[PDB]
């Protein structure tokens, strides 16, 4: 039962600081060093350095240093990553990963399951919900944009649950606003329009925010 | 630092298929370089180190070769469950160093998108933005381009993309383009076009409308 | 590295003042270019630690009439091909490949190659069990990949708790151009044991059978040269 | 529930006295159990006690001495000439000449030891107070027969020194207690019943990479 | 927050066994030895053995071989100590204690708090009560609270307003297997007339609650 | 195994008091001895190791000598929290091996006992069994000698003590001695007498009845 367990998500504002934990349990935590990992949204894996757990030093990287600390309790067999000043390009998965003290074991057999760090200076809001029609112009698409929401997620549905097949609800998008926004389509026969109802079911709990919203012709 | 060059980016295969990934070093190695897989929001999972080493419980079908700067990682046939990011690092010195990655995809036939453009919304318009939004439908490959021209001016800068994951029924993806504007920009112009290039499509297919019809 | 390394060889000082502002690495105490992707030769590397600038501090040095259970350290004479001299001296004697000294003190018409090195290895009983088939694994790919060494050239891996062996056997006609000498893996390897690893960026030898550490508690090395020695 | 001999476990144990008594393994001498038994006999032992473990060739070359199954006089010390090839040792049994009046005594010894870069923080205080303690309860030498001891990190000193005129009837010498630590150190306890070393400053478990050893004659050596 | 954790009490009938575990937390387990140390009751320290937690290897005493195993879960930090034919002479505090792994470091800085293992035949069984009535300027007057198991008993007397001049004497064990002891308590013999006496016993274990009332004869 | 022999088994002392504990082992032990603490209901707690060194968090009061097979724990100036049991310990071999212990009590002035004695009652009678209990009430020092005597004849073999702990309010000792006979045997015999011996009674003190009466 060799685990790397870390701490949940975290929403901070610019500037602010952030202590991720990755609690080490079933093996003997000074016995392995702990490697720190960063994931942005959709990119690649770049390592940000490691701390030996049994000299308690740290080594960084020319991109991870100054505002990044590595630091431990070895009484409590946990690593911990501290990202001070924060800025919006730090939003991130930051993964712990095990490995060992010289470079024939410098890769990395047991990994935490990564904290999501979100850096915004956006404040909670609900999303604007407003219909892609279907063209007055087979088969049809018609949609609902759900525009200017903080945080993710929005979770949308069709007709309550029961239209679910050729609809598509798209990743978020992350605006310049700072707001997020994504659509929901749905292709259905146009023979349909008009004669069945179609209602895209929005919701966005951090604001407690609930939409219906019919999508008719225009 | 010590980069690598991981290839390709990207590759589509099928089931069955004997799927090889190159790690490129800008210098010599020995043969200290580890593979990894990462699925969708899941931590890497560790296959190979020191070029060739299956970590324990790693199947068979995953196998690495290489020294020196060039290295492989094969799967002899790949599975359902293999289409995932495959990532090269190097153990070799410090700082440990990471290729960019490489998307296994599930191969299947061309599709040409369905296209449709979607004008901004009496009740959004009413707020002071437009929206305008551009669909490719349940197509593949995942390549395309998706361009915006408004009264026959090309658009730069104030549009983004989505796309969805390869659909699990279909294996294709779908796409939105939304172009944005101010209440004010908007109702500058009249024609809304969107062009979209595709290797299913014989030729480009634009959508375009009116404002205001 | 931000700035240049010499992966191999830390005892060494590296210029961006090389062809195009490359980077150049120079041994320090002999001055000899490094390859910083092949081991240095022994002969050389002792040079180096030899000339390197201790500071005391608070540390005693020993008296010069102090005696020591070794033969005792020496800055050795290296040919340019970076081997010992087959001669090392105003008291002299002869030499193997390895430095070690293999005839009595005098006032030598080849350099005897050491051709086959057994290291010893006690380590400190553990609860975490292996077996030799996972121990030779282990030190094979070590060897391959800290050291550079051809796996041929181990040769043998032995094991009874506590106490592994590895046998490294390499006659020069099996040596292709540029392979790593068995010598100079084993000092490289003697040096890591010891907790001075000699490369730069790669941190210790930190020997796991298992992903679990071994702690070396007590190391011997026997080296046989083509000639029986001349005592 | 049976015999042991505390200081000496190369030794054979058994009720025979009038009572244990223990017998040094390769020589039958009896031991003194309550102290330090000589290097001499302790060598003795050792080469007079392999599977699948090969022996080297009697051709291979080492980086050290050799090492040899001394004589030793019958009170246990070195006999002041070992032997074809003949040379005179000092008393911890190291040539001093090339290849003998007198024992000559080793009177100063300087140990070096390099330890593994720790976590757990300690300076000269703490090791200064540790090593002493050891020496004393561990090695049975008596307080003043430490010198020094020296740090910087990650090297340990210890200098010990025992003038012949300044040893009394009884007290361990300092090359037994030199030895039977360096073994220790190797993970070789020569004790019974004792465990390992265990080295431990400022409640940090410590461990040593590298051991040096000098001795220093009341002689000089003529070479 | 260095600390040992030890299993609670157990009682086992002769020829049964036990597990006894001491739960390590705050400290790296395999760099310190796990000692085992029994206690019987009104007695001394007597050391069981040791386990080396980095080799596994357990040493025993000539006291504590073959029915007695050290054994580890390092995985969660904890040692264990199980004993098997279990007699009545097992009766004792068992406690763990950290140690080193030679004898310059066996002296013990750490222990868990004991575990009382007692091993009787005895089935659960609630005391008689009898009165120590007072004889026919100062008073005494008791209870004789007999024939109880398990452990313990509790007795007040007046319902815990009379404390003053109270003894309740430790229970002894008697060769029956079962506990006894007295409580008695020394009053002004003047109030003997007025004021009413009464112990409160009660055993938990049964579910007894015995108020008894002592008079002068 | 090292026998070691701890003296005094018990000693009385006042606040402020200098107070020392000796050990001897039975053979030559270095310094390797250790001193521990232990109160009622927990676990001891180390002062000492190696003869002389103080653990960490142990008030400098608590000092420690010795060395061979003689070992010393002083208390310079006794306080309130140091009524205790201290127990050495030698740590050269193994087995590891204790003293018996030492107990440290209050002093105070000596107090005679004042003797009870009770008959069975008719209760327990009926059931068959007597028990007759003698008590000794807030006494001074420990020592006492409680002897039964039935129709002359002392008895031996069928009598259990109890001591309590040094009382909190007036530091004395209170003991019980509990006569247990059949009641067959009980009423064989007429004269029940209990004698207490102790060094604040200028004499020893016979309680005693007559059965029935
Ligand atoms: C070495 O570290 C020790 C332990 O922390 C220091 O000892 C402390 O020193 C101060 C000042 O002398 C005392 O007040 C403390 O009581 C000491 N504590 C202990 C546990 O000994 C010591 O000063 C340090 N020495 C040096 C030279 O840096
Ligand atoms: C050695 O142990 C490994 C791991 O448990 C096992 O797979 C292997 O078969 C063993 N080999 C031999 C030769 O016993
Ligand atoms: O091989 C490892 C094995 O060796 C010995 O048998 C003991 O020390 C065990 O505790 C340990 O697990």
């Amino acid at each position: 039962q060799v685990q790397l367990q870390q701490s949940g998500s975290e929403l901070k504002k610019p500037g602010a600081s952030v202590k991720v934990s990755c609690k080490a349990s079933g093996y003997t935590f000074t016995n392995y060093g702990m490697n720190w990992v960063k994931q942005a949204p959709g990119q690649g894996l770049k390592w940000m350095g490691w701390i030996n757990t049994y000299t308690g030093e740290p080594t960084y990287t020319d991109d991870f240093k100054g505002r990044f600390a590595f630091s431990l309790d070895t009484s409590v067999s946990t690593a911990y990553l501290q990202i001070s000043s924060l800025k919006a390009d730090d939003t991130a998965v930051y993964f712990c990963a095990r490995g060992g003290f010289g470079s024939s074991y410098w890769y990395f057999d047991v990994w935490g399951q990564g904290s999501l760090v979100t850096v915004s200076s956006a404040s909670t809001k609900g999303p604007s919900v407003f219909p892609l029609a279907p063209s007055s112009k087979g088969t049809a698409a018609l949609g609902c944009l759900v525009k200017d929401y903080f945080p993710e997620p929005v979770t949308v549905s069709w007709n309550s649950g029961a239209l679910t097949s050729g609809v598509h609800t798209f990743p978020a998008v992350l605006q310049s606003s700072g707001l997020y926004s994504l659509s929901s389509v749905v292709t259905v026969p146009s023979s349909s329009l008009g004669t069945q109802t179609y209602i895209c079911n929005v919701n966005h709990k951090p604001s407690n925010t609930k939409v219906d919203k019919r999508v008719e012709p225009k | 630092d010590i980069q690598l060059t991981q290839s390709p980016s990207s590759l589509s295969a099928s089931v069955g298929d004997r799927v090889s990934i190159t790690c490129k070093a800008s210098q010599d190695v020995s043969i200290a370089v580890a593979w990894y897989q990462q699925k969708p929001g899941k931590a890497p999972k560790l296959l190979i180190y020191s070029a060739s080493y299956r970590y324990t419980g790693v199947p068979d079908r995953f196998s690495g070769s290489g020294s020196g700067t060039d290295f492989t990682l094969t799967i002899s046939s790949l599975q359902p469950e293999d289409f995932a990011v495959y990532y090269c690092q190097q153990h070799y010195i410090t700082p440990l160093t990471f290729g960019a990655g490489t998307k296994v995809e599930i191969k299947r036939t061309v599709a040409a998108p369905s296209v449709f453009i979607f004008p901004p919304s009496d009740e959004q318009l009413k707020s002071g933005t437009a929206s305008v939004v551009c669909l490719l439908n349940n197509f593949y490959p995942r390549e395309a381009k998706v361009q915006w021209k408004v009264d026959n001016a090309l658009q730069s800068g104030n549009s983004q993309e989505s796309v969805t994951e390869q659909d699990s029924k279909d294996s294709t993806y779908s796409l939105s383009s939304t172009l944005t504007l101010s209440k004010a920009d908007y109702e500058k112009h009249k024609v809304y076009a969107c062009e979209v290039t595709h290797q299913g499509l014989s030729s480009p297919v634009t959508k375009s409308f009116n404002r205001g019809e | 590295q931000d700035n240049c390394t010499c992966p191999t060889n830390k005892m060494t000082v590296c210029s961006p003042d090389g062809p195009g502002g490359r980077c150049q690495c120079r041994a320090l105490g002999s001055g000899m270019a490094v390859d910083c992707s092949t081991l240095t030769s022994k002969c050389l590397l002792l040079k180096a630690r030899m000339s390197a600038p201790k500071n005391a501090r608070t540390l005693v040095r020993p008296s010069e009439h102090a005696l020591v259970d070794n033969d005792g350290l020496y800055d050795p004479d290296c040919d340019p091909e970076g081997r010992f001299k087959a001669r090392q001296c105003s008291v002299c004697w002869c030499v193997n490949s390895v430095g070690v000294r293999r005839t009595d003190k005098g006032d030598c018409d080849e350099l005897v190659r050491t051709h086959h090195i057994l290291i010893d290895l006690r380590h400190r009983p553990t609860a975490g069990a292996f077996n030799h088939s996972d121990l030779d694994a282990e030190l094979r790919r070590l060897f391959r990949e800290r050291y550079r060494l051809h796996p041929k050239f181990v040769a043998a891996v032995h094991y009874e708790q506590p106490t592994i062996q590895i046998e490294l056997r390499q006659q020069t006609s099996q040596k292709a151009a540029g392979d790593v000498d068995i010598g100079d893996a084993a000092y490289y390897f003697e040096r890591d044991i010891k907790g001075e690893s000699l490369f730069q960026g790669r941190g210790g030898l930190d020997l796991r059978v298992r992903g679990e550490p071994l702690q070396v508690e007590r190391t011997l090395i026997y080296y046989l040269d083509e000639i029986p020695p001349k005592f």
